[PDB]
């Protein structure tokens, strides 16, 4: 005759029910990634809409029960996230609209059109097309074309489209009694019922703006540093006294900076660091790949992955015929069942993709016995922080001559670590400015207070002003590229990246501290060191049981968001860029000389 | 999926050791109860196991038997296979027959 029991005696027949509907839903998505058919596309359908329906009616029978008097903390985070009505607000015809809008916009969006207007020659889809024309072409009237092929050819038919999906979603809030529909976002890192170790909603935004405060003297340096080089290729079409373009930082939108390494080398003279010939040399297949990396984890002191693993996935692609997407995906069956999606080549990038995947799978199995509404990371930049650590020793040259792969003598000059330091710091450090970049705008608007006719204007003026990007050329307010990228077309919170980087750095002092290693941090490993196994393992297996905030008291003993230890990763870094710009103009202000 | 196996989800007291209970009766959440029609408070407890050649090792239906042993007023028990061995003549050799 007490809420608490009552709780209790709901919550276990869903997760039995749950996780028995999950399992279905997870295995049949399989089959679709492998032989796509016209009557595949239906089967998933039918399946997915009575997995998505299921949820619907359960969180109506928890909603009677108060969470005014349930003393247990492990129910109240199961109930809250079970108890989202969503939708159910939205009448019947207006309920009809998100499937169909969405539908649309995944189709519209998947049509790759680089096809030359009034020349129709050729044009395959994003992928063929768009990355070659960019990665490998060093045209700047070219480059312009493809610029504006597609922020002209398909985010000019967005701008309505974009119109109506803000407006409403917006609206949610109301629904949901919350202020905003970014607010929503927020309430993942929001900690309440705790005396003393509550989170405010709104203070992840203060949070967020008093840890850019020390990024931004890291970037003034870096961008100082890559407009000298990038100089080098257009001498007498750039001066180096403004902004750089945005179509010259490795992506179309600037996320990663990985294709500017070889653009802006230090010395190209002397071989670099590459094992490519190596691998060939002794025959490296499939198998001894990721055999290699399974003994990486043992030796640290996780447990070898099961038996129901090796013989159950795929390495390679199947077939010819099969042209079904292999997309790096993270995928817990649960009940044992692992499997890992990607389409396996011998190239860098993928053997460290591998190795950044696989660690996603190790986290899911470390919250396994928790139930299936718990069955998840803290939040949502730890499932990709404690994915991410690994692949830094990985990336080691000590870890590298553990192995073998790497010559036994081999020496560690300054060059070469600058240009392994100066390789992380451009994924890291230059995508940093732009993950806080696209954030602000999607919570400034999801919020309402911008007029319409202001979108444009301001989003370029304050693009010059802090990011330091100047526009190739003038657009007005119908374009909609911000629209564009896959994370904010699609509805996906792209916050979780930016507290990957400052996670992922602080877990590395953690784990280096509890490795008792002597030496600088960019040469610190984690293997041959159970005691840094151990720390690990218990707070993965803690997963959403317990607060995320107590989580970081567990690795560092501090309740707020620590700063400090992120920098100092980069202080070698640093101090060889300051001398090197003692000439160079350092430090940008508005400028509209390169389009004035 | 192995849809052949069901168990007793819910009962209202803990099952007395050694018994097999075969009863349709339903779980009782509250004080509301049902009349065979399934509702938001009835709680079938019956559920189906769901087994499938994918299911991991550590998972998988593991086919388990018990078997007990303990003494009643019956005497006269039934033991394992006694070992015999082979006999010897005109020898001074200790014997040790049935008793
Ligand atoms: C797709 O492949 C799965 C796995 O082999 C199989 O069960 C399914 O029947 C296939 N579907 C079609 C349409 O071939
Ligand atoms: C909540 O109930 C579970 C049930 O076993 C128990 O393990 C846990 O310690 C309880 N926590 C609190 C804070 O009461
Ligand atoms: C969720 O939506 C339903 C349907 O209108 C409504 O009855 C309920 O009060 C809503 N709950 C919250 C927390 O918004
Ligand atoms: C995984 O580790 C266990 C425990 O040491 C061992 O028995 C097993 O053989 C290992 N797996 C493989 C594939 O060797
Ligand atoms: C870790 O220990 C193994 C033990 O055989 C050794 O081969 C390997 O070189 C060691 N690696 C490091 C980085 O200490
Ligand atoms: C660091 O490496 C550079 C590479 O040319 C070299 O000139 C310099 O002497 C080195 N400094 C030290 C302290 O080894």
């Amino acid at each position: 005759s007490t809420i608490e029991e009552q709780a209790k005696t709901f919550l276990d027949k869903f997760n039995h029910e749950a996780e028995d509907l999950f399992y279905q839903s997870s295995l049949a998505s399989w089959n679709y990634n492998t032989n796509i058919t016209e009557e595949n596309v239906q089967n998933m359908n039918n399946a997915g809409d009575k997995w998505s329906a299921f949820l619907k009616e359960q969180s109506t029978l928890a909603q009677m029960y108060p969470l005014q008097e349930i003393q247990n903390l492990t129910v109240k985070l199961q109930l809250q996230a079970l108890q989202q009505n969503g939708s159910s607000v939205l009448s019947e015809d207006k309920s009809k609209r998100l499937n169909t809008i969405l539908n649309t916009m995944s189709t519209i969006y998947s049509t790759g059109k680089v096809c030359n207007p009034d020349n129709p020659q050729e044009c395959l889809l994003l992928e063929p097309g768009l990355n070659e024309i960019m990665a490998n072409s060093l045209d700047y009237n070219e480059r312009l074309w493809a610029w504006e092929s597609w922020r002209s050819e398909v985010g000019k038919q967005l701008r309505p489209l974009y119109e109506e999906y803000v407006v409403l979603k917006n609206e949610m809030a109301r629904a949901n009694h919350y202020e905003d529909y970014g607010d929503y976002w927020r309430g993942d890192y929001e900690v309440n019922g705790v005396d003393g170790y509550d989170y405010s909603r709104g203070q992840l935004i203060e949070d967020v703006e008093h840890t850019f405060e020390e990024i931004k003297p890291l970037y003034e340096h870096l961008h100082a540093y890559v407009r000298a080089k990038l100089m080098n290729a257009y001498p007498s079409y750039i001066s180096p006294i403004g902004c750089l373009p945005a179509h010259l930082l490795g992506d179309m939108w600037g996320r990663f900076w990985t294709n500017l390494y070889s653009l802006t080398v230090p010395f190209g003279q002397k071989p670099n660091i590459d094992v490519t010939d190596a691998m060939v040399d002794q025959a490296w297949d499939a198998q001894r790949i990721f055999k290699e990396a399974e003994k990486f984890f043992v030796s640290v002191g996780l447990p070898n992955m099961t038996q129901g693993f090796w013989e159950n996935s795929m390495l390679t692609d199947p077939g010819n015929v099969q042209k079904a997407v292999c997309h790096p995906t993270a995928w817990d069956l649960g009940k044992g069942d692992f499997r890992i999606l990607m389409c396996t080549k011998v190239t860098m990038d993928d053997f460290l993709t591998a190795h950044h995947e696989m660690g996603h799978i190790q986290y899911d199995m470390a919250y396994a016995a928790q139930p299936f509404l718990l069955r998840n990371g803290a939040n949502e930049g730890f499932h990709e922080a404690v994915g991410e650590i690994m692949s830094l020793s990985a990336a080691t040259p000590k870890h590298l001559k553990s192995i073998g792969l790497l010559s036994p003598d081999f020496q560690e000059d300054n060059e070469t670590e600058i240009n392994f330091l100066l390789k992380q710091a451009l994924t890291i450090v230059g995508t940093l400015p732009f993950t806080y970049m696209l954030e602000k705008w999607r919570w400034m608007v999801f919020k309402g207070e911008i007029p319409k006719d202001q979108w444009m204007k301001k989003w370029w003026e304050m693009k010059r002003e802090i990011v330091g990007v100047v526009e190739p050329v003038p657009h007005d307010e119908t374009y909609c590229d911000p629209a564009s990228l896959f994370h904010v077309s699609n509805d996906y919170s792209f916050i979780r990246y930016y507290t990957r980087t400052l996670y992922q750095f602080q877990f590395q002092e953690a784990l280096c501290q509890a490795a008792k290693h002597e030496g600088p941090l960019h040469k610190c490993d984690i293997s041959n060191s159970t005691e840094a196994g151990q720390k690990l393992f218990n707070m993965l297996r803690l997963g959403k049981s317990e607060p995320w905030t107590l989580a970081l008291e567990n690795v560092v003993g501090a309740k707020n968001m620590n700063v400090r230890p992120l920098l100092n990763y980069f202080e070698p870094l640093f101090t060889w860029l300051k001398d090197q710009n003692k000439n160079s103009f350092v430090g940008w202000s508005t400028d509209w000389s390169p389009y004035a | 999926g192995n849809y052949n196996y069901l168990y007793r989800l819910f009962r209202k007291s803990n099952l007395k050791p050694f018994e097999r209970d075969i009863s349709t009766e339903i779980y009782q959440a509250g004080s509301t109860p049902c009349n065979g029609v399934e509702g938001f408070n009835c709680y079938f407890p019956l559920q189906s196991y769901g087994f499938q050649p994918t299911n991991g090792v550590g998972y998988q239906p593991y086919r388990v038997v018990v078997l007990s042993f303990e003494l009643l007023h019956a005497p006269a028990t039934v033991c394992g296979p006694k070992k015999s061995t082979n006999l010897v003549k005109n020898k001074c050799v200790n014997f040790n027959f049935n008793g």
